């Protein structure tokens, strides 16, 4: 049960939605397991989705 | 240091990265947690391929587990290896809410020369700067519960069931910066109160268990 405290600034190159209450929202990305925000990279999960 | 300055002086023209992370994690335990003094430490280095790029991926991954909390700290470079050599844990084994302290440090060039990143008109630096990633992950492992360009790029992921807070200071800098007015390589990263944890972590050995792993030099 993840809760993302800091995102990666650089979007690159499955998913999760931290919005289970949590401190903040986020998209954990399996790849490591790297953390994201809501800005443009929503391509990958909403564009490649 | 005795070893250090005499080395640094010998390489005025070079840049060798040095990574340091001081981190304090707010801990709390489940009702069923059973106090333990155990401490598990590892540092393992991986190479993977980006097929997109000509470049290989180099991650140095430091892990530590004490007090029911398991911590992962991976430094991921692209075409460039910054390797960890030391991880330090400071923890309280009891069931009570406490703080957990983690040191991680990369290898010292005077101990075992890392790569010189100034080479090829600074080829490595552009890499570190453009694609270096820091991934820190923290979990309550095995536990069962009742149901700008100077800024380092880190993802910080944690479990709220055992992690109450996180504060950390992290730096990725020119190793011999103490002998340079400027350096093209000087990266900083804070979460919460870094300047605090940087002091505080320097004296928790009085009231904490302390374990440490240091890799062979040579
Ligand atoms: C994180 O890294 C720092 C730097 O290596 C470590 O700081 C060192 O902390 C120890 C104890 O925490 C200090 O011990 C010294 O020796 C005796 C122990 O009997 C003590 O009585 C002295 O007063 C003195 O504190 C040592 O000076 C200190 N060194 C520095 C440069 O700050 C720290 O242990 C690491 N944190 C970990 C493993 O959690
Ligand atoms: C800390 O430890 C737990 C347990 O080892 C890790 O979580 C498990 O990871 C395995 C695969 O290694 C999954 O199949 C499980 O679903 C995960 N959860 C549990 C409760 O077992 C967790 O990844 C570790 N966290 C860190 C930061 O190392």
């Amino acid at each position: 049960t993840a809760c993302c405290f800091s995102y990666t600034s650089r979007q690159i190159p499955d998913y999760f939605e931290t919005s289970s209450q949590c401190s903040k929202p986020g998209v954990i990305f399996l790849t490591r397991q790297v953390c994201a925000d809501p800005s443009e990279e929503w391509v990958q999960k909403y564009v490649s989705d | 240091s005795e070893e250090k300055a005499n080395f640094c002086s010998t390489h005025n023209d070079e840049v060798y990265a040095r990574f340091r992370l001081q981190m304090r994690v707010g801990v709390r335990h489940s009702p069923l947690y059973t106090p333990s003094n155990m401490c598990m430490l590892d540092i393992e280095d991986s190479v993977e391929d980006i097929e997109e790029s000509t470049e290989k991926e180099y991650a140095s991954t430091a892990t530590g587990e004490a007090a029911g909390v398991n911590v992962s700290v991976a430094l991921v470079g692209e075409g460039v290896s910054i390797p960890f050599s030391y991880i330090g844990l400071g923890f309280n084994p009891s069931l009570e809410d406490s703080y957990l302290y983690v040191n991680v440090s990369s290898r010292a060039p005077w101990v075992k020369q890392t790569s010189d990143l100034s080479a090829n008109g600074g080829w490595g630096i552009k890499q570190v700067l453009e694609k270096e990633l820091l991934a820190i992950q923290i979990g309550c492992d095995n536990q069962k519960f009742p149901e700008n360009p100077a800024d380092i790029d880190f993802s910080l992921l944690v479990d709220p069931r055992c992690v109450t807070s996180v504060d950390l200071h992290v730096e990725l800098r020119d190793a011999c910066i103490d002998y340079k007015q400027e350096s093209p390589l000087s990266l900083k990263g804070k979460y919460g109160d870094g300047e605090l944890v940087k002091k505080e972590i320097k004296d928790v050995g009085k009231n904490h268990n302390m374990c440490s792993l240091n890799l062979n030099p040579g």
